[PDB]
Order: C-alpha cells, then sequence, then structure tokens
C-alpha cells in the first residue's frame, strides 16, 4: 500500500512497505555530459540518473543533489525522485502513500520543499517526514537505545529511552562517508595515484567500501605499517591497472575518531555518542550505554564496533557496561524501520492528507513530525 | 518520401551517393578537369583565396550532382561529411556555396568519426581514420567524440608519396626510347597512387624490426617487379625500395611517435573508466587502411608498444579487438552519414537549415557561444 | 660548512638558478632534453647528442625535444639529473655541489615519493651538505615583502592557490589544477589545425609556445566577441611564412577560466581564488581577498587581470574591495623569495642535513618541510 523512500545522499534507497529489504537501491546522482558544439550519434539522454550515470561514469559531471543531508539542487532531487517512482519501482505516487526521511537538526524550509513537491508536482494522497535515528532504532526492535547513525551525508546521534526521544541530546556531526571520501582521495595523491575529476570520485569511494577497517589502536597500527608490508593490499581498477597502499587503510576511517586531519575542529564520533549521552538525564544513561545502536554505511568498516567499545568505556566510568548493537543489516537499518512503520496500523492515522495540506500549508509538516 | 544526398569530401578522393543505399553511387577524384590547364587543379585546399575557394567548390559541385546523383538536391536534404579538425575557414566557404549559390534546403557539418561509428553498431569504440593528408585518430565513448585525447600526424597517403619519390629518384632504372638514372625530376601523383595501390607489398612486425636493424648497421629483400609506363619507358623498381617506403609509417625513434603510437597517446589521455571499452573497440577506418597486409602490422605493433615499459605503468594488460566494419575500409565514414540522412527524418531537424543561415550567419562549429 | 647557497627554482616549463643575496636570476633557461632525431646505430651510450639550455634554443630544428616534468611532477628522472648536472656544470654556475647548500622549489600537494627521490638524488649522486625544499607560495610573499594574502600562481605545469594570513599557510583551503601553460599551448595547437596551420613536431611545439607568449589577449566578454567577426591577425615564424591567427590568439587563454572546451573537468583560475578564500575561516576571508597576489607566466595574457576581478566581482560577497595586486618581474617572483630565504640566518635551521638524512631518511624530510 504505502512506499518507502529513504532519500540518501549517497545512496538512494526505496521500496514497499512491509518488506525485507528495499527493491530500488541506486547511488543519488545525475550525470550532465560534456557540452561540446560537436555532435552526438542516435540520440541520447540530455541528463542520467541513477545507476545509468555510474555505468557511464567516464564522460559525466556526477553533481550530487543532496550535500551533508542538505538538498541543494532542486531540479536534480525532482529528477531522481521521477527515477525511483516510475523507472525503478514501476507505479505511479498518486496511489501510493510515501514515507520519507531527513536527518535531525536539518534546515526548516527542506521539509516544507521535499513536502510541497510531493504533493504539487507528484500529486501524492499521503506523506510523512520521520527521523533516520528512530527508524534505525525500529529496525532494530528495540524502544530504549541511542543511535549513531553515520551516512555520506551526516553523522548524527538520536538518544531515546522507552519510545521517548531527547530532542535537546540531539548532536548532529559534519563528519561523514562523503568526507572520509575527500580525505582518501587526498592521501592517495601524496603516494602518487591522483584522483582529481568526479569519475575517479566513485572509484575512490569503491576503494574505501573495500579496503578501509576501523583501527583498534592506531599509534600501534602506525608502527607495524612501517615496519611489514603484508598489510599492503592490491586493488584493481576497472582499467587493468592496478595500485598498492599501506598507510591508507586505516588511516582514512580514523578522521571519524580524529577530525583535526580533515580540519574541522569538532569532536570524533566516539566522544559525540558519549556527549549525547551526558545531556540526557543521569537516571537514563545506563540504558543507552547498553543500546548504542549504529546504523549506515560509515558503519560497515570492519572492526568499528570494537574501536567505539574501546572509546566509549575509556570516556565513561569504570563501572559501567558498555555494549554496541551492530547488527549484520545496519546498512539498511532507516529503510527497514520506514518498512516496519508503514506496516503498522497506528501510522495510519498519522499520515498527512491533501485537504489537510490545502487547508494548513508546508507548515503542517512541523508539528506532524515531532 | 525523400532520399537525402551523402559528400564526403578529401583532398584524394570524395565518396559521393544517395542516403539509404549500401554504399555509395561513384567515387570520382578530388581534383577537377579545366580547358586550357596543363596539370588538373585539386578542390579541396586550405590557406587560399575565399572567392577562388568559392568558384572552385561550384564547379566541382557542378561536375558532381549531374555525374553522381543524376538531380537537383533543391528537392531534399545533404550531409557533408567533413572530417573534425577540417579549417572553419573551408567550412564557411562550403556553406557559402551551398546555400548563396545553389539554394538547398538543408545541409550538415557532422565528424567523420562518430559516422564510422554508428556504422559498427556500437556507442564506444576508438577510431583511427588514416586519409591522405593526415593520420586522425578520436576516441569516442557513448556517442559523444572526447575531444582532448586526440592525435594527428603528417603521415598518411601524402607523406608515402613523398617518401616514394624519394627513394625512386636516389635508385632509378629507367629503359631506353639501358641505366640513365634520374632522367625525369618529378613523376605524377595519379601514377604514383596506381603504384602504391598495386605494387608496394606491406611487412609484418619483425621483418618491419629487421630492416631497421639494416638501415643502422638486408634481411628478405624480395619480391621485385618492374612498373610499366607511358611513352616507351618502363621502370624497373626494386623490392626493397617499397617495403622501405611502407616501414616510415611505423617508424619510432627519434620522434616518439607513429601510427601505433598515436592511439596508445590517445588511450593515455582517456580518463579510467572509459580506458577499457575503448581498447576493446578500436576501428580502423581510412585510406591507408586499404593497404594489403596493414592490420597484422598496426595489431603487431600496438602490442609491441605495450610491452615497452613505458606504457606498461598506465595500460598494462588490455584486449585489443579490432571490429571491422561491412563495408571497405576507405568508405567506412560515408556508409555511417548514410545511415544518418537516410532513416531519420527527425536527426534532420537538428541540423542547419536555409532559413536559419540566412538571418544567423553560419553553421556552429564547436567552439565558444 | 656554511657556503653561499644555491636556489634552484624548478618548473615543468623553465628552470632557474644562481646564487643567494641576489636581485635576479642570472641563469634561466627553459627544462628540457633534447636528443638528435636521426639517431645513431647505437642505442645506449651516447655522444655529442645532449643539448640542454642556450644550445638547445638554438638548435631547434635538430632535435626531439621532450620535458621531463608533467603538471609539476618529474616522469624521466634521469633527465632531471642531467638538467641538474648541466646546472652545476661550467656551462653555467661555474661552481660544485659539494660546497653550497641547496634550496629546492615544488608546487604544493605534489607525490611524497618524487620529493624522496628528489632528495635521494641531491645527497648521494650529487654531494650536498645540505638540502631543504619549499613551497612557491610561501617565497612569492617573501619577494613581495608581506606576510599575508593569497598567491594564484600559474606556471607550465601546475595552477593552484594557498591562503596565508601572517606566516600561517592553512593546508585544507589549499586548491590545485592540472590546467597551466603548457595545457593552453596544447589546445593553442589544436586550434591552429583548425585554423589550418597544423604543427606536430616538439621542436615545432615550441612555436606555438611562441605564439601564446606574443599574440594572445583574454577578452572580457567571451560571448560578445564570438558574436563579433575577428580581424586576423598576421605573425611572421622563424622560418618566414606568415599566419593569419584569427580567433584562436583569443579562444586559447580562455582555458584557463573555461575548462568544459577540454573534455576534463576542472575548477579554472577564477574558481581556485575563490574557493581557496571560501575554504578559509568566515574572519579571513575579506583580508585574502585584499591581499590576492599573481605570479607564473601564464598571468601575462593582456586582459588577464581585468577577467580575473570580474570573475571574482561575480563570486564573492558584494561591496568588497578586492585588490589583485602583481608585481613587475612575476617570472622570477618566486626565485627572489628563495634568495630572500637563502640570505636569512633562520635558514640554517629549517635545512635538511646529509648527516641528518643519513640516520633517519626520508622521515626527516617530510617532518621539516611541514
Amino acid at each position: 500500500a504505502a512506499l518507502v523512500v529513504d532519500n540518501g545522499s549517497g545512496m538512494c534507497k526505496a521500496g514497499f512497505a512491509g518488506d525485507d529489504a528495499p527493491r530500488a537501491v541506486f547511488p543519488s546522482i545525475v550525470g550532465r555530459p560534456r557540452h561540446q558544439g560537436v555532435m552526438v550519434g542516435m540520440g541520447q539522454k540530455d541528463s542520467y540518473v541513477g545507476d545509468e550515470a555510474q555505468s557511464k561514469r567516464g564522460i559525466l559531471t556526477l553533481k550530487y543533489p543532496i550535500e551533508h543531508g542538505i538538498v541543494t539542487n532542486w531540479d536534480d532531487m525532482e529528477k531522481i525522485w521521477h527515477h525511483t517512482f516510475y523507472n525503478e519501482l514501476r507505479v505511479a505516487p498518486e496511489e501510493h502513500p510515501v514515507l520519507l526521511t531527513e536527518a535531525p537538526l536539518n534546515p526548516k524550509a527542506n521539509r516544507e520543499k521535499m513536502t510541497q513537491i510531493m504533493f504539487e508536482t507528484f500529486n501524492t494522497p499521503a506523506m510523512y517526514v520521520a527521523i533516520q535515528a528512530v527508524l534505525s532504532l525500529y529496525a532494530s526492535g528495540r524502544t530504549t537505545g541511542i543511535v549513531m547513525d553515520s551516512g555520506d551525508g551526516v553523522t548524527h546521534t538520536v538518544p531515546i529511552y522507552e519510545g521517548y526521544a531527547l530532542p535537546h541530546a540531539i548532536l548532529r556531526l559534519d563528519l561523514a562517508g562523503r568526507d572520509l571520501t575527500d580525505y582518501l582521495m587526498k592521501i592517495l595523491t601524496e603516494r602518487g595515484y591522483s584522483f582529481t575529476t568526479t569519475a575517479e570520485r566513485e572509484i575512490v569511494r569503491d576503494i574505501k567500501e573495500k579496503l578501509c577497517y576501523v583501527a583498534l589502536d592506531f599509534e600501534q597500527e602506525m608502527a607495524t605499517a612501517a615496519s611489514s608490508s603484508s598489510l599492503e593490499k592490491s586493488y584493481e581498477l576497472p582499467d587493468g591497472q592496478v595500485i598498492t597502499i599501506g598507510n591508507e587503510r586505516f588511516r582514512c576511517p580514523e578522521a571519524l575518531f580524529q577530525p583535526s586531519f580533515l580540519g574541522m575542529e569538532s569532536c570524533g564520533i566516539h566522544e559525540t555518542t558519549f556527549n549525547s549521552i551526558m545531556k540526557c538525564d543521569v537516571d537514563i544513561r545506563k540504558d543507552l550505554y547498553a543500546n548504542t545502536v549504529l546504523s549506515g554505511g560509515t558503519t560497515m568498516y570492519p572492526g568499528i564496533a570494537d574501536r567505539m567499545q574501546k572509546e566509549i568505556t575509556a570516556l565513561a566510568p569504570s563501572t559501567m557496561k558498555i555494549k554496541i548493537i551492530a547488527p549484520p543489516e545496519r546498512k539498511y537499518s532507516v529503510w527497514i524501520g520506514g518498512s516496519i512503520l508503514a506496516s503498522l496500523s497506528t501510522f495510519q492515522q498519522m499520515w498527512i492528507s491533501k485537504q489537510e495540506y490545502d487547508e494548513s500549508g508546508p507548515s503542517i509538516v512541523h508539528r506532524k513530525c515531532f | 518520401e525523400k532520399t537525402a544526398v551523402v559528400i564526403d569530401l578529401g583532398e584524394a578522393f570524395t565518396k559521393c551517393g544517395f542516403a539509404g543505399e549500401t554504399g555509395p553511387r561513384c567515387i570520382i577524384p578530388s581534383v577537377i578537369k579545366k580547358a586550357g590547364m596543363p596539370k588538373p587543379i585539386k578542390v579541396v585546399q586550405y590557406n587560399i583565396n575565399t572567392e577562388e575557394l568559392y568558384s572552385y567548390l561550384k564547379e566541382f559541385i557542378h561536375i558532381l550532382y549531374f555525374r553522381h546523383l543524376l538531380v537537383n538536391p533543391r528537392d531534399r536534404r545533404v550531409v557533408v561529411i567533413e572530417s573534425v579538425l577540417c579549417p572553419s575557414h573551408f567550412r564557411e566557404t562550403l556553406t557559402r556555396v551551398l546555400f548563396k549559390y545553389f539554394e538547398v534546403p538543408s545541409v550538415l557539418l557532422a565528424p567523420s568519426h562518430l559516422m564510422a561509428l554508428l556504422t559498427l553498431g556500437i556507442n564506444s569504440a576508438m577510431v583511427l581514420d588514416c586519409g591522405y593528408r593526415e593520420s586522425l585518430v578520436l576516441p569516442i565513448y557513448e556517442g559523444i567524440p572526447v575531444l582532448n585525447c586526440w592525435g594527428a600526424l603528417p603521415l598518411g597517403g601524402k607523406a608515402l608519396h613523398k617518401e616514394l619519390e624519394t627513394q625512386l629518384l636516389e635508385q632509378c632504372t629507367v629503359d631506353t626510347g639501358q641505366s640513365l638514372p634520374s632522367v625525369m625530376g618529378s613523376i605524377p601523383e595519379g601514377v604514383l597512387e596506381d603504384i602504391k595501390v598495386r605494387t608496394c607489398f606491406v611487412s609484418d612486425l619483425t621483418r618491419g624490426l629487421k630492416i631497421q636493424a639494416a638501415k643502422f648497421n638486408r634481411p628478405s629483400p624480395p619480391p621485385n617487379v618492374d612498373y610499366p609506363l607511358d611513352g616507351e619507358k618502363i621502370l624497373h623498381v626494386l623490392g626493397s625500395i617499397r617495403d622501405s617506403v611502407v616501414e616510415i609509417l611505423f617508424e619510432q625513434d627519434n620522434e616518439e611517435k607513429s601510427v601505433a603510437t598515436l592511439i596508445l597517446d590517445s588511450l593515455m589521455q582517456c580518463p579510467i573508466d572509459t580506458r577499457k571499452q575503448l581498447a576493446e573497440n578500436l576501428v580502423i577506418i581510412g585510406g591507408t587502411s586499404m593497404l594489403p597486409g596493414f592490420l597484422h602490422r598496426l595489431l603487431a605493433e600496438i602490442r609491441y608498444l605495450v610491452e615497452k615499459p613505458k606504457y606498461k605503468k598506465t595500460l598494462g594488460t588490455k584486449t585489443f579487438r579490432i571490429h571491422t566494419p561491412p563495408a571497405k575500409a576507405n568508405c567506412v565514414a560515408w556508409l555511417g552519414g548514410a545511415i544518418f540522412g537516410a532513416l531519420q527524418d527527425i536527426l534532420g531537424s537538428r541540423s542547419v537549415s536555409k532559413e536559419y543561415y540566412n538571418q544567423t550567419g553560419r553553421i556552429p562549429d564547436w567552439c565558444s557561444l | 660548512i656554511a657556503n653561499q647557497p644555491v636556489v634552484i627554482d624548478n618548473g615543468s616549463g623553465v628552470i632557474k638558478a644562481g646564487f643567494a643575496g641576489d636581485q635576479i636570476p642570472k641563469y634561466c633557461f627553459p627544462n628540457y632534453v633534447g636528443r638528435p632525431k636521426h639517431v645513431r646505430v647505437m642505442a645506449g651510450a651516447l655522444e655529442g647528442d645532449i643539448f640542454i639550455g642556450p644550445k638547445a634554443e638554438e638548435h631547434r630544428g635538430l632535435l626531439s625535444i621532450r620535458y621531463p616534468m608533467e603538471h609539476g611532477i618529474v616522469k624521466d628522472w634521469n633527465d632531471m639529473e642531467r638538467i641538474w648536472q648541466y646546472v652545476y656544470s661550467k656551462e653555467q654556475l661555474q661552481t660544485f655541489s659539494e660546497e653550497h647548500p641547496v634550496l629546492l622549489t615544488e608546487a604544493p600537494l605534489n607525490p611524497r615519493k618524487n620529493r624522496e627521490r628528489a632528495a635521494e638524488v641531491f645527497f648521494e649522486t650529487f654531494n650536498v651538505p645540505a638540502l631543504f625544499i619549499s613551497m612557491q607560495a610561501v617565497l612569492s610573499l617573501y619577494a613581495t615583502g608581506r606576510t599575508t594574502g593569497v598567491v594564484l600562481d600559474s606556471g607550465d605545469g601546475v595552477t593552484h592557490a594557498v591562503p596565508i594570513y601572517e606566516g600561517f599557510a592553512m593546508p585544507h583551503s589549499i586548491m590545485r589544477i592540472d590546467i597551466a601553460g603548457r595545457d593552453v599551448s596544447r589546445f593553442l595547437r589544436l586550434y591552429l589545425r583548425k585554423e589550418g596551420y597544423d604543427f606536430h613536431s616538439s621542436s615545432e611545439f615550441e612555436i606555438v609556445k611562441a605564439i601564446k607568449e606574443r599574440a594572445c589577449y583574454l577578452s572580457i566578454n567571451p560571448q560578445k566577441d564570438e558574436t563579433l567577426e575577428t580581424e586576423k591577425a598576421q605573425y611572421y615564424l622563424p622560418d618566414g611564412s606568415t599566419i593569419e591567427i584569427g580567433p584562436s590568439r583569443f579562444r586559447a587563454p580562455e582555458l584557463l577560466f573555461r575548462p568544459d572546451l577540454i573534455g576534463e573537468e576542472s575548477e579554472g583560475i577564477h574558481e581556485v581564488l575563490v574557493f581557496a578564500i571560501q575554504k578559509s575561516d568566515m574572519d579571513l576571508r575579506r583580508t585574502l581577498f585584499s591581499n590576492i597576489v599573481l605570479s607564473g607566466g601564464s598571468t601575462l595574457f593582456k586582459g588577464f587581470g581585468d577577467r580575473l576581478l570580474s570573475e571574482v566581482k561575480k563570486l564573492a560577497p558584494k561591496d568588497v574591495k578586492i585588490r589583485i595586486s602583481a608585481p613587475q618581474e612575476r617570472l622570477y617572483s618566486t626565485w627572489i623569495g628563495g634568495s630572500i630565504l637563502a640570505s636569512l640566518d633562520t635558514f640554517k635551521k629549517m635545512w635538511v642535513s646529509k648527516k641528518e638524512y643519513e640516520e633517519d631518511g626520508a622521515r626527516s624530510i617530510h617532518r621539516k618541510t611541514f
């Protein structure tokens, strides 16, 4: 009946309500070609979208519409929604209701503009905007627990206890997968593997997904890298060329735990989660320590849950029992939560309608959200 | 409804005919025959008076459409297959002659490499067009030609003609009317084309390396055959000479450049995602490619250059396949323009019309604004 | 051992050398190695076949030129060793490498492997007592006398913009492109094929550089110059034949502001200058706009600075006092700063000694530079 559409900054995920996993999965990209006066043969698309842009990557200027969970170009975001509904899902938006997701502490105008596009342009019967962390917690099954959500757009934390979100203890963070990908691309240039153009941005992203892992101890990993060359793995590109890097596997995702490398002057993901828990009430800290949930693609590095356990225990008192909930399906946890929320019978009375939107306007969504 | 005209101009030859027909109706050479003139003048020339070129193009078009097409192009569209990097001065002159003098309905100045790609029916390909003047490379990926990745050495038909003229003059053996070498200072171009078509045997990679070793401090000199000529002056042309003339086309040393190296330089310039599809689809077209036993010597030379340390660090292991076209190697560019014009009355709309030319000024070349 | 140190200002297009505490570099020549086209039977030990400097400039037609450096990164190391040997030899400097310390220059964000291999050459093949590698932006500010300001530069290899404020070089605010004088020369050659006057050989490539240096001007409005018909000005070759340049003279340097004509995605000179100022902190932006310094040979086009102002006025915030300063000696600005840096008494502390290199290795060179 209802459609769930997790508009992620990287991978735009979408499908149906009451499902195990999403059908439509693709990178939210809109590649426009090299505009030269020379002609093109047997016709082509003026602006590609999704997997088509990824396939024909070499030529196209890959521009993401969402930057840090914030929609910059709205015409680009409108084309991706259109690509999700008609091409991938093969179903009109007028029949099915549409669950959407944004990160917490976003601009207030973005929900209003997102909702305006759904009702005016797409003619949706009913829509809703949920917090990503709230859905990630709902996919995991627990009512209680903090959610250290981390995608390519935005890392953020939302502490919740017994089905009561703590909006003032929320802490949004500028560090994310895209900033890690840019950092890996820079340190690759330092060892003679220069990647400037946006076509190579996806190759270094794919290198980041495969090889990189979180260090248990950074100074120890740096010492072993200088001594031995067993850690130095090789990755072959789409092209037959193959490259080898030693230091850059553990050093790339260390930027999460040490933002000083990127030049952000912010708290690391390990202590940002701690600072979120300390901002909550003193009586409900034990359960937040016990249920330290992870979600998103930036939590898919091997050994990240072990590093979070080391750092949070180091920050917190010795008496506390720290525990990180790190499921196998944490990459697609936000969408799974939306599918379970859409499947419930209580959610049928929580939708916005066309008549309610015509009466109120875009400002009705802020009341419905939280 | 209306089958469009196809033209493919050049310095040596000119492929022309109807759109839709598999291959052209005729191919008269680029030169023209004038009354009260010692030698025939070439039509396609660069860096020369505007009004003279305009008259030369009118004279060539007038002798063309009666003999070739048997019709007025005033009824239907035209496809002028200009090679990319054909001077904008020359294009402007072509545009003037087609609209001002004749008054055609529409014209098109589309590139040769993209149309040659339409014949294969694939969207991505590395392309090489070895014509008369230049041997131009241009890779196409998914329709769009990748422009800054390119190359064109002055090493086509005209370079082979000049080398034949040099080597024959150095070692000459003409009959009486025996001895008597270097009697005539020069020789005509039409005869020298007929010698290249018939006599010049293209060598293998191992034979080519042996010839290069012999030139700088002799193996496989045969075979040799004489060439007949007018006015009772047969010349006994040798077998080692014609092989040495073919060898300079693949000569690497001291320029770091050749027909084979030009593809590798074009591949080097291209991006990483594009790289492998261009290597897989390496198309060879043009006039020089019609020579007998050419495609092996190129593919073997390409592979030898990839084995060299300087190209291993970027290219490495690559499956260099040469997907050949339906029509002959010279007439691939024309067949593409015939496919482009015949089928699509829709894609005729994107090209420049007579209504647009008068008010605006000119057909838009790949330039600013 | 504290002799008068040598200042070797590196560069892909041009290389410059001399001594510390001088006004202008006495020894300036283009950075390439020349080999005869019609080479001798042996392909190993050549004799009388190497020309570097004014001999190579004199005898263009004989020699097949080839540049060892590309985009501020050396490809052919044996060629650069021969050029450095020619600099030190009796044909130019008339001094030994054993006596004097060395001041080398490099572009920012280069491969570290090339910097290590550069140090290996200077320490082992030549017997240098002390070596120091430095940035181009820091040297330009030494030559002017300022501490604050952005340094936009445009040589033959690299275009980069490093913002510095009262002796504080910002690493994360650095922007870099592979679009420069060499590329501008390559597209002028491409455009002269469209004019009719084709060029192919490497000696013949230097005619295109000479045309670029002499007869090129940057239009303020590129759309207005296109709508108008050009006059077709003339230029005489070293041979004798006249060349109608036409619209290629103004469309060639447009590259630097519009790299879409390439078919390779770049920021451009005007965006890099704005982006470097934008990426820095909020309070530093207005001071960085006021102190903009130009350098390199590709800033010497007619109406370049007038266009570079107009692009800043378009992008930058309104009602801000822009000031693109530029010295009289723009090509020699980097060498003058090195000679000033070498003359200062602090120079002894900054350098890498031969003994320190033998003990530590590459790590000590990476520590001293930053």
